[PDB]
């Protein structure tokens, strides 16, 4: 039972993305070490935009699973999630493989499923200090 | 993959950017350097990229921003001040503070370069055969405003308002008159008009 | 005496689809470890849009074979059921063969009835650590 | 079957996917590299493959979505917008930003290509032999609207409005007239008109 | 919950920037340390709302980040963060590379979330004396 | 919180400048060890009023850092603060390099900030019986 009109109060008034649950400052950390300050200012917000678009894409799509329900598009939120799908299908087409190259997955779903943190991350991978550093 | 060594600092691990069709890169320098091209840069000039694909940039090139070009239709044009002295893509020289219009007959697409600003995209005048407008303050054949002057434009014609130019009232329909109807008009100037054989 | 006028509420605005209880979340690592994201994005949510509705399906069809009664065309949910199957009967020719090559069954019955939990699975298939890691 | 090895890690699993008739598969490049049918393709670079049956994507091939072929009847055609600079499949250029219509006398099915843009099914305009239109902005010899000027279509005529093209207020009727009715009505511009043998 | 009304009380009347929870006098001295005095009075104060701006900048985008959500142009401050925008993306191109050259980071990113205070910074820089000479 | 209304008072009546807390007496004594007479008493006394207004400027302007906010052109001092731009701006360019000449600072960030009291000043420099004279 998560806020979900306190959801539809951080849209965005262009169309993009605590109640989240997850380890923001050490994922600002991560995506630095692997460092995202060579696409310029603009590329670095348009692709953290991006990441936590998808990153709320993913929750809520978890949420929807559980309950048993690039194809998003409930009366309340469909609005929302029509923007969302047509702003994230427009802005994904400039950054190819921008999963891999920044360590978090092999696409989108397995780079949002393993940040999510509801799935097991193999040790060899370097996605652990994301996942356990909120743990202290 | 890479082997360390111990005189040799890893400083950061820097990614390249992605350019499809029609669009460019804006990056100035960091330092007194030569580009991929092989022309010298000083630091703080920005300059622009235009290759397809994959650009990785180099250790003194801050990647600013991606420019995508605008898409000239017939019935629109680009309004571009210049920033300094250039020569643009046609090949003619510019000079500080002009300004010019791209058409179609040009190119299809144009990519706002840096020593340019993009002022609007005007759209097209067009006159019907019913129409006619007045052109406040138009171009002459020296390619400067004719500043006070006015000028008639009637028939069927589609141009676009150049830099300076503007219509008086916008676009005005002929008058047309039968023989039941005669108009009231006074000179303001001496004037000559040869409608039939005399004048 | 499972809740029917909140499966009627979980009904999509295209005709697809805890009331459900499965393991969702390992249900999805389990499909990821499959390779499912090979299919785009579009067709990863065009599959578990698939599996879904063929799973909610196979339960309803469990709930009414224990009552005694792609054929699935009660008066109260006539229309869903009747958009249900005109939805999976033209979304399955799209994939076929996908339960053995994602390895949960022969054909549809054996995929849903398998992962519906109702049936026991013999022990040298990999489907054990989707219904036994609920039990934890 | 696979047997391992321990300098060789297996990376994951990958699936085919299923190309049925009348449809295609858009999937970009992810590096620098060659397509299976032997063409070089930057990263970023979209195309389309269309071969029927199982399709199993290559290691640097980011499968993105299905593209379905759109049928054209004899009353419909299709509109579309070229993205940029390429040949179609009848073999003619496009330019950047340029509109046309595909019809039945080109294919019976048309796939729509990554260089393209699927701005809306047209349906054919259709005249009787009791009924008459006018076209704002009609399409000439070049290629190019006319803006402003007209253009009337009557008799029994079957066509598509082209873009750029539209009528002025729709299918209209003919005036039809006995020898009781009479119409009145006033020229615009000097004119000429022979219905019988004298102008 | 930092104080909002607070933060829009010290809009300065051109478009610039103890609420900011940072020590300025140090940061003074760190400034001064690096030789900030050979661009004039006029540069040095040019520079210095230049770097207080990309400060609160990196701030409230932490602040939001946290919440979930030359790129920033709620509705109580959107015309202060695109004032903002418009000085910071025309009085940047004035100062390439004073973040290294000043000692601060590689980017405005790097730079001023190192500043921040949010992320630890490696021992061979010397910005130890800015974030722990305020625990005193 | 400085008051405000009593430095208001403190305007003097052709705009240049207990509550800026500095040694004023050792000051002038430091000043005239430096030899300050040579300037005749007009020049003397147009250099000490230069001295006081930065003083003040750098006072307030470190007030204004602190909150986080020849360039210092709040509504209820904003023409006191404008008068005295335009009178530094003036009479600056009459004494180059009076702020090393006299042993204050390079320029007058580091002049006006180290008589100001907020920065530790260096063992070699003779600027130590003008901070420790007071503290007795």
């Amino acid at each position: 039972a998560v806020p979900w009109t306190e959801l539809l109060s951080l849209q965005t008034e262009d169309g993009f993305w605590l109640i989240l649950n997850l380890n923001t400052n050490g994922l600002h950390s991560f995506l630095k070490q692997k460092g995202i300050q060579s696409l310029g200012v603009k590329g670095r917000e348009c692709l953290l935009d991006l990441i936590a678009t998808m990153l709320v894409l993913q929750f809520i799509r978890t949420r929807l699973e559980k309950e048993g329900i690039m194809k998003m598009d409930i009366p309340w939120a469909f609005e929302a999630i029509k923007q969302a799908s047509e702003w994230v299908r427009r802005t994904e087409g400039q950054y190819p493989s921008i999963c891999p190259r920044l360590e978090l997955g092999n696409d989108w779903d397995s780079a949002t499923k393993q940040l999510l943190g509801l799935q097991p991350i193999s040790t060899v991978s370097p996605l652990h200090r994301v996942l356990h550093y909120s743990q202290g | 993959t890479y082997i360390p060594r111990k005189e040799v600092e890893v400083v950061e691990i820097i990614q390249a950017t992605i350019i499809r069709q029609n669009q460019a890169l804006r990056l100035r320098a960091r330092k007194e350097c030569w580009d991929r091209d092989g022309k010298e840069r000083v630091t703080g000039e920005e300059w622009l990229v235009t290759t397809v694909g994959a650009y990785l940039p180099a250790v003194f090139e801050e990647v600013l921003d991606l420019v995508d070009a605008v898409i000239l239709t017939e019935k629109t044009a680009l309004h571009l001040r210049a920033r300094r002295n250039f020569r643009d893509f046609r090949g003619v020289s510019r000079r500080t503070g002009e300004e010019w219009l791209v058409t179609v007959q040009d190119t299809e697409a144009h990519v706002p370069d840096v020593h340019e600003e993009v002022l609007g995209v005007v759209p097209i005048t067009t006159l019907g055969p019913h129409n006619y407008c007045v052109i406040l303050d138009p171009v002459g054949p020296d390619g400067k405003n004719q500043l006070g002057q006015k000028r008639v434009v009637k028939g069927e014609k589609s141009f676009f308002l150049q830099p300076g130019e503007q219509l008086e009232q916008g676009i005005q329909d002929v008058y047309v008159l039968s023989e039941q109807q005669g108009l009231l008009l006074r000179a303001l100037q001496p004037l000559e008009e040869g409608e039939d054989e005399e004048k």
